């Protein structure tokens, strides 16, 4: 930032863009290293009543993998399926679809 | 003291300057130590300022940088490449790996330290150490081997 | 078919080999009731046969060639 | 709803389960079991025998398509006959879906290679053979690849233990990086971090 | 005199300097110190094996368009001549030549590396 | 008690893949030898497969036999491709290792360790 | 959605401005150039390097560095002998004894951390439940031996009575965070 004119110009000029507006080295543009303190928000159990952690147990409603078809267990004109319907083609960029 | 020993004193400084003032690495590295280790090469800190310039083959190193996790199966490799340098040699071992396993201390295929493996000189500790902190053991290195009175020791000798 | 040469040159690498006492060799000593050998002994002899007779030996022939008389006429109707 | 639970939707369990039912009844002779879990994930446990069938037809399938092999791994459970349970983690990107393949094996039953069917399948069979000892029939090359050269035993079994055995150090009487019985400065801490308390209801094992 | 005088001093130069090279520092050589170098494992194979060449007929080449030079290059005084059309003519008929014989071999992949 | 076979229904094949191997291990020897700068000589290289092979010696179950002849494949194709170096190929010595004493009178004045 | 980064539209046809544009650029080598002028601009720039140790590098008080065990304003140690550190630390590089001190209080006999096998990962100090251990700024402490890097308690007391003044400064403008 402390280039003079001249040597500015002959950057721009040999680099063809426009340097001094976009310069990799942080002068005062960057926030204070010192900052004001925090107060961080709180979640949303954080609240003194409703909130009983058995209607908020994600982690016990896991059940064991249900068994579609067993050699034990079950002991054994519909169409054909797939594991999902076939995915969407992606549609063309239209901010830039060509570099 | 005697006239000849200021003069052996003399020369041991022109020798121990010239040898720290270039300090050329191997080109290698291991892991995310050798990752922060680009990033002392990188503008920022300039090894190359300090005087330091990373050369491919052993043979034109005068230290090594152990960066990173030194394997079992890379261990022989390791110490051939040691031994291929010359012998005003250095080692400079960076990170928890290299210094004594780190995180993989305990682990079958890690060998708990590269001292087991070749004479380290100075130990760079971090996970990873910065490229602040390496260059600081770059410097202790430059320190030490400043230290080094070898003509002195001969003429005692 | 050279059966002499061929004989005396398969007695003179089983006298080479140094598990052998060259005393207690024969044509028809038995190389595990005999020399008391085993079969990685055996099928060193048969690697040395074929290092010094320049042709390939197979496995199938390993375990019937026992005796120096076998070997001696396996590459006599070999060769 | 609830900010800590995770969202479910019962659409792509429906999906899979209908297409689990699919390939169940396309392969009965090597299908043993077909699971959906709650994470709406896909598994199909079949014979041994059946893994080449079975990658096969759900690589080549037109209702299947799962073209893309994710990875091949092994898990070492030792308390049943065949400890190594084989996982075949598949992708299909023309239905966008995944596809898990199980089978099982011991320590002296190979089972089939499917480097025929997916050339990854090389390096992930090298790498199951080289840290558990499953060998792999018809492999082109199969060898360690990640322990060192001359390493005795496969590191990811349960029995092997977490140091391993030899530790190698620069031996300066023969100049030369050698290999010694294992002896530590300071030996592995364990911890016993289970509490006595049944923490998941839904996972009771029914008493023996 | 003074040519050979110079030659005879860079020689000296050069002698001094890989003398006190090799006789000023510290000698500590052992086997693994000088063992050949194979990025830090052992060779496989001896480096004095046969080593294929992929541009054995461009050097070939390389021999012909080199004489081709030798030829050329008596031209600053074959400049000077009195019948300088006789010269312009055998010099554009020399330099047709090198010029249709590369295009020939440009044509026919010799100039492309083999495998 | 009725298993599935790996390459041999019984142990006589096994036998014979053993032997087989044992041949290329031992025209092996001296070419790497050679080929590694080994102190060893070509005798004692022989006597190490063969008391490798010793130890081995023991099994009788042709599934265990096809896969010892099967990772014994595998180091012969490490030693002829130079992967193993020469410090992999000596670990077979264990020479800076001491060994451990057999007898009661040296385990009791070493250590508790039986 | 999705881009192609080679492929192009249709095609330019063939002009003879274009022929002669596509000749200069071949024989003249115009990329080359430019490449060049690109090269001569950082050249003209002012270099990034900063002078070390004379000028360093910025950090945030987040940072983790050498390890430290600070005190109360009393001068009584933070450390309850509580283990929560051995228990967390990933790389189990801290060793911990203890016993009952000559009052009684519940003091470490023994705290070790092997900074050759501590990852820094300072799960150690937010394991802590009364801010002992911490991860003080200090990272130029390397060694020349690798025995002095396997710090005691002692070596970790004399590390939180020397960085005091700044690890209370760091917690002082982070603990609101955490
Ligand atoms: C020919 C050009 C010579 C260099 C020159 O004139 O540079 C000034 C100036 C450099 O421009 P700049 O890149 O913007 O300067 C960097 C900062 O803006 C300004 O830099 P700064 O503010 O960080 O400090 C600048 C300061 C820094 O002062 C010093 O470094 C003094 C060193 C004293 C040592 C005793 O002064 C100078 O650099 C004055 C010029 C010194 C030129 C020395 C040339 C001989 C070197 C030795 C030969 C033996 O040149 C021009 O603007 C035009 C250059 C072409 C002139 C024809
Ligand atoms: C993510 O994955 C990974 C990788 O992938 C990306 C990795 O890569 C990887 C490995 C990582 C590494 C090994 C890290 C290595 C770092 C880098 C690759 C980045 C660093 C960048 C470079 C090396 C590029 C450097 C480029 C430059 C331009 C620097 C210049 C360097 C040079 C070699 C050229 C300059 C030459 C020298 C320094 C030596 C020159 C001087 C001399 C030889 C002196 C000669 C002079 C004389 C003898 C004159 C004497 C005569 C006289 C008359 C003098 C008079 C004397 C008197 C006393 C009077 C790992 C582990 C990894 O995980
Ligand atoms: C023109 C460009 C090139 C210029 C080249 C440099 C010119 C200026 C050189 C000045 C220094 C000259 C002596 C360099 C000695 C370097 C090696 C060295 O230190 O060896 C220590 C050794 C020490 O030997 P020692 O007796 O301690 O034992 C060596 C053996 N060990 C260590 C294994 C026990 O040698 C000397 O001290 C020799 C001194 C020679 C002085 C000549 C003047
Ligand atoms: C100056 C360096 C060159 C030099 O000293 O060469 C001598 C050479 C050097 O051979 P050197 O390799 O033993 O050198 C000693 C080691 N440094 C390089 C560290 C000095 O020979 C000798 O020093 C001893 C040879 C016998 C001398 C007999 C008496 C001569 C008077
Ligand atoms: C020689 C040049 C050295 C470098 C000069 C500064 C580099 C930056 C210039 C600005 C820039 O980026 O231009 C890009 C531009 C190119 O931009 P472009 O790549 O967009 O191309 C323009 C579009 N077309 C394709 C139609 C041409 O450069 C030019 O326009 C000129 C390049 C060609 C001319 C220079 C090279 C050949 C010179 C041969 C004769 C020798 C000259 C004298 C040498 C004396 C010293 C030895
Ligand atoms: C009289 C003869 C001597 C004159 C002096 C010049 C000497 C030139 C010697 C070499 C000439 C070789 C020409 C034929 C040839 O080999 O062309 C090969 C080239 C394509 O080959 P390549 O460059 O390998 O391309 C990669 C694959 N596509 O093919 C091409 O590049 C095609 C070139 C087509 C145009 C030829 C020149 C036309 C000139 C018109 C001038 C009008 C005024
Ligand atoms: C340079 C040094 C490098 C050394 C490299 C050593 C290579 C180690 C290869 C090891 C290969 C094996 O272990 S295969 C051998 C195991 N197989 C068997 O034991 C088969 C059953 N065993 C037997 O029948 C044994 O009795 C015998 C002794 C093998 C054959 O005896 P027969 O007579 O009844
Ligand atoms: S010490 Fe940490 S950062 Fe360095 S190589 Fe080991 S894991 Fe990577
Ligand atoms: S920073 Fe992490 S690895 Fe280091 S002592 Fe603390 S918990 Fe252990
Ligand atoms: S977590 Fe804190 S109080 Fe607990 S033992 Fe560790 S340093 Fe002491």
């Amino acid at each position: 930032a402390s280039a003079t004119r001249v040597i500015q110009k002959l950057r721009n000029w040999a680099s063809g863009q426009d340097l001094q507006a976009k310069l990799q080295l942080r002068y005062q543009e960057i926030a204070k290293r010192t900052q004001p303190p925090p107060k961080l928000p709180v979640g949303p159990s954080h609240k003194l009543s409703n909130n009983y952690y058995c209607t908020r147990d994600g982690r016990r409603e896991v059940v064991p993998p249900s068994i579609i078809m067993s050699s034990q267990k079950a002991l054994v004109e519909k169409k054909a399926v797939t594991p999902a319907p076939p995915m969407k083609r992606w549609e063309l960029s239209k901010d830039q679809p060509y570099l | 003291r005697s006239r000849a020993e200021y003069v052996v004193t003399k020369l041991d400084d022109l020798i121990n300057w010239a040898r720290r003032s270039s300090l050329w690495p191997m080109t290698f590295g291991l892991a995310c130590c050798a990752v922060e280790m680009m990033h002392m090469a990188a503008p920022r800190y300039d090894m190359d300022r300090f005087g330091v310039v990373f050369r491919a083959s052993p043979r034109q190193a005068d230290v090594m940088i152990v960066a990173g996790t030194l394997t079992n199966k890379m261990a022989p490799a390791l110490r051939k490449v040691y031994d291929q340098m010359p012998e005003p040699r250095y080692v400079v071992s960076m990170g928890s790996c290299a210094n004594g396993g780190g995180y993989y201390h305990y682990s079958y295929s890690v060998v708990r330290g590269c001292d087991r493996i070749v004479p380290v000189d100075i130990y760079v500790p971090g996970c990873p150490p910065t490229a602040e902190a390496l260059l600081y053991g770059i410097l202790q290195l430059q320190r030490k081997i400043k230290r080094e009175q070898k003509l002195k020791i001969w003429y005692r000798r | 078919l050279t059966l002499d040469g061929i004989k005396d040159r398969v007695l003179y690498v089983l006298k080479l080999y140094d598990k052998i006492d060259p005393e207690k060799l024969s044509v028809n000593s038995h190389f595990m009731k005999d020399l008391g050998l085993d079969s990685l002994d055996q099928v060193e002899i048969i690697m040395a046969m074929e290092d010094e007779f320049g042709f390939e030996i197979p496995d199938i022939d390993a375990e019937k060639l026992m005796c120096p008389q076998e070997i001696v006429d396996y590459i006599a109707d070999k060769k | 709803k609830r900010p800590t639970v995770r969202p479910r939707s019962d659409v792509t369990h429906k999906q899979l389960s209908a297409f689990g039912e699919y390939v169940a009844e396309i392969l009965p002779k090597y299908v043993q079991q077909v699971q959906v879990s709650c994470l709406d994930e896909l598994e199909i446990c079949i014979h041994p025998d059946g893994v080449i069938p079975t990658l096969t037809f759900l690589r080549d399938h037109t209702n299947a398509q799962f073209k893309s092999l994710a990875d091949l791994t092994a898990v070492d459970v030792p308390t049943r006959q065949n400890r190594f349970e084989i996982v075949y983690n598949l992708l299909s990107l023309r239905f966008n879906s995944r596809i898990r393949v199980k089978t099982y094996a011991d320590e002296l039953t190979p089972i089939d290679s499917i480097v025929s069917v997916h050339i990854a399948a090389n390096w992930y069979e090298r790498e199951v053979w080289d840290m558990f000892g499953v060998f792999f029939f018809n492999h082109p090359d199969l060898r360690r690849i990640l322990t060192d050269y001359g390493f005795e035993g496969h590191p990811f079994r349960k029995d092997f233990p977490l140091t391993g055995y030899v530790e190698l150090r620069y031996d300066d009487e023969v100049k030369r990086v050698v290999a010694e019985p294992v002896e530590l400065a300071q030996e592995f801490r364990k911890f016993d971090l289970n509490s006595p308390w049944e923490a998941f209801p839904a996972y009771r094992q029914p008493p023996e | 005199m003074n040519l050979y005088t110079v030659i005879f001093i860079n020689i000296l130069l050069s002698l001094t300097l890989i003398l006190v090279a090799f006789w000023l520092p510290q000698m500590n050589l052992y086997s693994e110190k000088a063992n050949p170098y194979e990025c830090g494992f052992d060779p496989t194979s001896s480096a004095r094996l046969p080593f294929s060449m992929k541009f054995f007929l461009v050097a070939i080449t390389f021999l012909l368009f080199d004489l081709e030079i030798a030829l050329l290059l008596p031209l600053p005084w074959a400049i000077q001549t009195i019948k300088t059309s006789t010269m312009m003519i055998m010099a554009f008929i020399l330099v047709t030549i090198l010029s249709l014989g590369l295009a020939y071999e440009w044509t026919q992949k010799g100039l492309e590396w083999t495998e | 008690t009725s298993v599935k076979p790996i390459f041999s229904r019984d142990l006589n094949e096994a036998k014979r893949r053993v032997r087989e191997l044992y041949r290329a291990w031992y025209r092996e020897v001296p070419n790497t030898v050679h080929l590694m700068q080994l102190d060893i000589t070509v005798k004692q290289g022989r006597d190490k497969v063969r008391e490798m092979f010793m130890k081995n010696a023991h099994v009788t179950d042709p599934r265990v036999v096809d896969l010892l002849v099967i990772k014994g494949k595998m180091e012969l194709q490490e030693t002829i491709k130079v992967w193993k170096q020469r410090t992999h190929v000596m670990r077979f010595f264990h020479e800076t290792e001491t060994p451990r004493p057999k007898d009661f009178l040296s385990k009791f004045y070493m250590g508790h360790d039986p | 959605t999705y881009k192609y980064v080679n492929k192009k539209e249709q095609e330019s046809e063939v002009d003879m401005k274009s022929a002669t544009d596509n000749a200069a650029r071949i024989l003249m080598w115009t990329e080359l150039i430019r490449g060049l002028g690109m090269t001569l601009s950082y050249l003209f720039r002012e270099p990034a390097t900063i002078n070390y140790p004379f000028e360093k590098g910025p950090l945030s008080p987040r940072f983790r560095g050498e390890h430290a065990l600070r005190r109360y304003p009393s001068g009584e140690e933070r450390c309850i002998a509580c283990k929560l550190c051995e228990a967390i630390c990933p790389a189990q590089a801290i060793t911990i004894e203890a016993e009952p001190r000559a009052d009684g209080s519940r003091r470490t006999t023994r705290y070790d951390i092997d900074m050759t096998k501590c990852i820094y990962c300072g799960f150690c100090q937010e394991a802590c439940p009364v801010d002992a251990i911490v991860e003080g700024p200090n990272f130029e402490f390397s060694t020349e031996t690798h025995e002095e890097l396997l710090y005691n308690k002692e070596k970790l007391l004399n590390n939180g009575d020397k960085w005091e003044a700044e690890i209370a400064a760091n917690i002082q403008a982070d603990y609101l965070y955490r």
